[PDB]
């Protein structure tokens, strides 16, 4: 039984300008098995109409999903990705850093 | 195009 | 240059909470064009690219049939691996499959693939010659002996050299606008002080297709593969890709470091120096 925790990247589709239309992406990759919970959070509360790509995988058989939602960023609005997987005892939260 | 046939292990 | 078609299937058992979930997904290069999800309301092979919707209703009927068949088979293959490996009926298990073909600039068949993995490990695979099998362990030997006897290699080789290349060639024509396009990366650099001694130089590449790219750091013109952080290429969500590479530079030596971007879409490799 292989068990690999997901690599998590939280990023916008386009370079973020406060008050400009954009997409918030949470990319989870390199995990096994495929069962995974992903939420996008606005200020620690859960965003509703979050869409995700169809389950696919890499040459090494590890899975990757993209979770995305339309958003307009502002200075005081902080966004995070929350991930749970069989490899994690407790959900993992990764803050969106518009520089990273 | 998907292939037509799939075999049991 | 090569083009490629791949179908990726995942079957996941879940004793007590139904029958196996089966998700299948088709790609031409780095572009998804179809899907099937045994949990999708539709229960059809659905389009995921503009240019596939071009296909007649006879395509969608024949393709839905073939993938539902795959679904039912890999469902039984989860039961068989369970017996071969002597595993409890309590545990959830994964069976993944990958098949497809590559064609050259000319539409000439180049190579083909037919591979299974059970619980994230290689199980059985058609070798490069499309005539023989690699079995990862004793359970797969059993499948190998079965398939050697039933001439399954010859059957698969037929599909890989025929229907698979015929389809890929049809898609590369109908999706020419999209699939034979070359979106070059939009580049920039960022600076992030880590300590009093060191800082991170990050080289960004955004909105590029295909996903194949090389970001390399050079110090005084010599390659700095040691101490380069490279993140997995990631999807923007619009069919283009993003990637970055980083080095921890001794603070006050930023000018000694240049970033090199290589991509199918660039006439020449791009160079970026740190500019305050």
């Amino acid at each position: 039984m292989i068990q690999r925790t997901p690599k998590i990247q939280v990023y916008s589709r386009h370079p973020a300008e406060n008050g400009k239309s954009n997409f918030l992406n949470c990319y989870v990759s390199g995990f096994h098995p495929s069962d995974i919970e992903v939420d996008l959070l606005k200020n620690g509360e859960r965003i509703e109409k979050v869409e995700h790509s169809d389950l696919s995988f890499s040459k090494d058989w590890s899975f990757y999903l993209l979770y995305y939602t339309e958003f307009t960023p502002t200075e005081k609005d902080e966004y995070a990705c929350r991930v749970n997987h069989v490899t994690l005892s407790q959900p993992k939260i990764v803050k969106w850093d518009r520089d990273m | 195009n998907y292939n037509y046939l799939f075999r049991l292990f | 240059g090569s083009h490629s078609m791949r179908y990726f299937s995942t079957s996941v058992s879940r004793p007590g909470r139904g029958e196996p979930r089966f998700i299948a997904v088709g790609y031409v290069d780095d572009t998804q064009f179809v899907r099937f999800d045994s949990d999708a309301a539709s229960q059809r092979m659905e389009p995921r690219a503009p240019w596939i919707e071009q296909e007649g209703p006879e395509y969608w009927d024949e393709e839905t049939g073939k993938v539902k068949a795959h679904s039912q088979t890999d469902r039984e293959n989860l039961r068989i691996a369970l017996r071969y490996y002597n595993q409890s009926e309590a545990g959830s298990h994964t069976l993944q499959m990958m098949f497809g073909c590559d064609v050259g600039s000319d539409g000439r068949f180049l190579r083909g693939y037919h591979q299974y993995a059970y619980d994230g490990k290689d199980y059985i695979a058609l070798k490069e010659d499309l005539r023989s099998w690699t079995a990862a362990d004793m359970a797969a030997q059993i499948t190998k002996r079965k398939w050697e006897a039933a001439h399954v290699a010859e059957q698969q080789r037929a599909y890989l050299e025929g229907t698979c290349v015929d389809g890929l060639r049809r898609y590369l024509e109908n999706g020419k606008e999209t699939l034979q396009r070359t979106d070059p990366p939009k580049t920039h650099m960022t600076h992030h002080p880590i300590s009093d001694h060191e800082a991170t130089l990050r080289c960004w590449a955004l909105g590029f297709y295909p996903a194949e790219i090389t970001l390399t750091w050079q110090r005084d013109g010599e390659d700095q593969t040691q101490d380069t952080e490279l993140v997995e290429t990631r999807p923007a969500g619009d069919g283009t890709f993003q990637k970055w590479a980083a080095v921890v530079v001794p603070s006050g030596e930023e000018q000694r470091y240049t970033c090199h971007v290589q991509h199918e879409g660039l006439p020449k490799p791009l160079t970026l120096r740190w500019e305050p």
